[PDB]
């Protein structure tokens, strides 16, 4: 049926702009922080297999945690992010992580897929290393790591795509 | 109407957040 | 056009938010003053 | 055809009540105030005209003008409602009528459809009358005047069914 993919993580760190440059090809500099949650509809090949998809994009902020945490229930994979340019967001992982667990009420919680994204890496001055990050996600799950620029539209499909591949392997 | 079902889902989860905004206010 | 319609309420919904949450930004700066 | 009819009038005078009662038949004591617009779909047949009712209900508290009135433009038909219990909201119709006629920019006042409702009928303690009620329609449009108890069901549906009319009317003024 229908996966169901969602993007958590600390405001400001391009969820909506990963969401957007891959459904709709757009990115924009001054784009509003999101209030709740929002979803498109996104259909593909993947491997051969089509695939119908639903991306749900979730507010950072934490006063909006009421109005994102409700629409957990049923997801297939979650996408983590942070931006190279915040340690704090990348901190922030497994806080994230673990916020999705206590509302997602998924059956088997420690196999649940994970994918990382790393974005902003058109930023030059980075605060967070692809070394780090990936010591990180083969020490927390061991989940794929892909490093991501909406504005640059750098491998932005190729998250999406291995989302779908984990769940398809599930 | 699943897409309009969740969207009204969407919409009556936002008018939560404002019911109990206003009460507190 | 129902589910077009839905959306633009939710939109207008999450503007009323934003303006709320701009009331209280003020409220608080007053508070600091 | 669809046909948009939207609801307005200050808080707790039962414009929900008055809509879920058209459309499910239903009637709560407990009901909630409305935050910001809703709407309902209902088929019916009005004169041989088979006709889509899309109902608007907005939010009569003050802090809510905001978020109902950009869902003012595009209705056919406005239905204006004050409680017969409350003088307050029976005074109010002339400011509720200008807040119309702005939002949704009606040019042509003078023949754009108005249906005024008269709710709660079924408290006995009146705080408005039937004959100032009817003045102040004969005054300020020539409207068609409903009273109706959501509660009770009386006249409900005749009221929404006139608001049909009155745009059939205009509709076939070409
Ligand atoms: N250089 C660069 N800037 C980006 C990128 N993605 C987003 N931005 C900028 O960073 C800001 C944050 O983008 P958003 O997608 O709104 O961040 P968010 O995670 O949705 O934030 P919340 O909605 O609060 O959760 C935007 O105003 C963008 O201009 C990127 O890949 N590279
Ligand atoms: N006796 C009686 N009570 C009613 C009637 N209609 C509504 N009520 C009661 O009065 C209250 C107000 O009804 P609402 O439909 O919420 O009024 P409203 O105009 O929608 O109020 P807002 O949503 O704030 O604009 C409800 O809790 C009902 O129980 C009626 O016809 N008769
Ligand atoms: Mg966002
Ligand atoms: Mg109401």
């Amino acid at each position: 049926s229908l996966f169901k993919v969602i993007l958590l993580g600390d405001g400001g760190v391009g969820k909506s702009s990963l969401m957007n440059r891959y459904v709709t090809n757009k990115f924009d500099t001054q784009l509003f922080h999101t209030i709740g949650v929002e979803f498109l509809n996104k259909d593909l090949e993947v491997d051969g297999h089509f695939v119908t998809m639903q991306i749900w994009d979730t507010a950072g902020l934490e006063r909006f945690r009421s109005l994102r945490t409700p629409f957990y229930r049923g997801s297939d994979c979650c996408l983590l992010t942070f931006s190279v340019d915040d340690s704090q967001s990348f901190q922030n992982l497994s806080n994230w992580k673990k916020e999705f667990i206590y509302y997602a009420d998924v059956k088997e919680p420690e196999s649940f897929p994970f994918v990382i994204l790393g974005n902003k890496i058109d930023i030059s001055e980075r605060q967070v290393s692809t070394e780090e990050a990936q010591a990180w996600c083969r020490d927390n799950g061991d989940y794929p790591y892909f490093e991501t620029s909406a504005k640059d539209a750098t491998n932005v499909a190729a998250a999406f795509e291995e989302a779908v591949r984990r769940v398809l392997a599930t | 109407m699943d897409d309009l079902a969740q969207t009204k889902a969407i919409k009556d989860q936002l008018q939560k957040y404002i019911r109990e905004l206003e009460q507190a206010n």
